[PDB]
């Protein structure tokens, strides 16, 4: 679905394809098949450009579209606080939150 | 149906300046932009105050602070006109006028 | 550094509680 355009969003109308074709090769496929053939799902998306540009509406956007948990978020430079160990006890405390659930409902 | 809060920061030069620049061990300075950053603009919402700082340079100024939404007017103040240097002398001198002290001749 | 100073506020609370059992 490509109602993004007049979703609320302007953009182009190029990168949805590469997007949702690079996510359904990643994820759609059930996965014990994924793992015979030992492929790895991608993880990672980088955006950049000017501000005021949309970036934060596209990514609500393409997180909404996919069916995944609400989305979390965190500041750009808050997570360098004037202490030592912050840096590693806050950013450990935000992967294991995630962690945490994948361990309970496991793979 | 709140009201108004108006907090002025004098010198806001002093307090304010490039989070990474500063190569201090203690990071003080970029502490308190965070926080300040964060009560002015965040998730947080508010509509009851406003914020007005005067610096004596633009110059030494991190442009998170400029960003839209949270200083986005700005304002000059350059130098009279004559007519402004007349009315300024003219508030200047009218106690002088006033006690009868100043001498026709001006 | 953090960790420590967040156990030594538990210890200060146990410590007014239990000053606050003995007294009575
Ligand atoms: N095509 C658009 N339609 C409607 N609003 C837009 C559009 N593009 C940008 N905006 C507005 O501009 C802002 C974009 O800010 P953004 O550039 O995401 O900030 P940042 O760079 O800090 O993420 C949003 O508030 C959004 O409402």
């Amino acid at each position: 679905d490509w109602n993004f355009e007049k979703m609320g969003i302007g953009g182009l109308d190029k990168e949805f394809s590469d997007i949702f074709r690079r996510a359904f090769a990643s994820r759609v496929f059930p996965p014990e098949i994924v793992e015979q053939m030992g492929c790895k799902h991608v993880k990672g998306i980088l955006l950049y450009g000017p501000p005021g540009c949309g970036k934060t509406l596209l990514a609500r956007q393409i997180g909404k579209m996919l069916n995944a948990r609400e989305p979390k978020v965190v500041n750009g430079p808050e997570i360098l606080n004037k202490y030592v160990g912050e840096s590693e006890a806050n950013i450990r405390k935000l992967f294991a939150d995630a962690e945490e659930e994948q361990r309970r409902l496991g793979a | 149906n709140s009201g108004l809060h108006i907090i002025i920061f004098d010198e806001i030069d002093a307090i304010c300046k490039q989070r990474g620049s500063m190569a201090g061990s203690t990071g003080v300075h970029d502490t308190v932009v965070n926080q300040l950053l964060s009560k002015i603009d965040g998730v947080e919402q508010l509509n009851n105050i406003l914020v007005i700082g005067m610096t004596n340079r633009p110059d030494l100024i991190d442009e998170a602070l400029l960003r839209p939404g949270r200083l986005e007017v700005k304002m000059e103040i350059g130098l009279p006109d004559e007519k402004g240097r007349l009315q300024i002398l003219h508030i200047h001198t009218a106690r002088m006028r006033g006690h009868q002290l100043l001498s026709a001749d001006v | 550094a953090l960790s420590e100073i967040e156990t030594r506020h538990s210890e200060i609370i146990k410590l007014e509680n239990s000053i606050r059992e003995l007294h009575d």
